[PDB]
This record gives C-alpha cells, structure tokens and sequence, in this order.
C-alpha cells in the first residue's frame, strides 16, 4: 500500500511518550526472571546494562530503541484516513491489570476478541 | 496498549 503524505494533527504526540512507559514493565518482567537487575555501570560479571533505568530517566545515548517501530504503521492508516479517535475516559489500564518501588503490572494476555475494523487495524500494523 | 485504554475508533 503505497503512502505519499501526511498532516497529522497536534493531539498524535503522546501516544509514543506513554508507549515506553508501559514497555519498560514488559522489558522488566522479560529480564528479572534472567540474571539481569539494576546496579551501578555496564559490566559482564553483575549483567548490567544502560537500558536499566526507570523509563523516565531513559539516556540520551539510547532513545530511538523504544520509540522506533511505531509511528511507521500510523502512515498507512491515517494517509488513507483511518481514524485514530478517542473517548473522555483516558487511564483505564491503570486499575485493570528495584529503585523507585518498581514491580511490573501484567496486562491480561488470555483475553480477546476482534471484529472488522479491529482485525483489519491489527493486520494492517503488523502489514 | 491502544484499544481498551480509554479508545474507540469508528
């Protein structure tokens, strides 16, 4: 599906600040159960990395990893004009579900159900 | 992430 242009509106910039946010709870739960957990510097013996950090306070020296492999689907949907619209409910995850009391919070995976427009969303992302 | 967090699309 080729794509030629795009005027997005100034509401379509925080959807990837709050991606990262609720990525570093899945990279956390990914590598707690290895030998993997925040510490002082990059070092083989205590599996340290730079990404260990809360998701906040992310370095300047890695940014674009998270942030990356996103907002190239949005073009193939809103190019065409496929809609992006919202409610006035906002936080709804947040009641349905290691410095700063970090813990991740396991977003149900055994539930789902799709439909046509839901589908074709999903399909045309992955695409 | 996107769908059941306060979103509709229509």
């Amino acid at each position: 599906v080729d794509t030629s242009n795009i005027t997005i509106p100034e509401k379509l910039e925080y959807f990837i600040n709050k991606y990262a946010e609720h990525s570093h709870d899945k990279w956390s739960m990914d590598k707690l159960a290895n030998g993997w957990i925040y510490g002082e510097i990059y070092s083989d013996s205590s599996k340290i990395q730079p990404l260990m950090k809360p998701y906040k306070l992310l370095s300047e020296k890695e940014k674009e990893i998270y942030r990356w492999p996103i907002k190239e689907s949005l073009k193939t949907m809103l190019a065409w004009g496929w809609r992006i619209e919202r409610t006035r409910e906002g936080d709804s995850m947040a009641l349905y579900n290691a410095a700063h009391g970090y813990s991740p919070r396991a977003i149900d995976m055994s539930n789902v159900t799709l439909s046509r427009d839901l589908h074709a969303m999903a399909e045309m992302m992955a695409e | 992430f996107l769908q059941i967090s306060g979103y509709v699309v229509s």
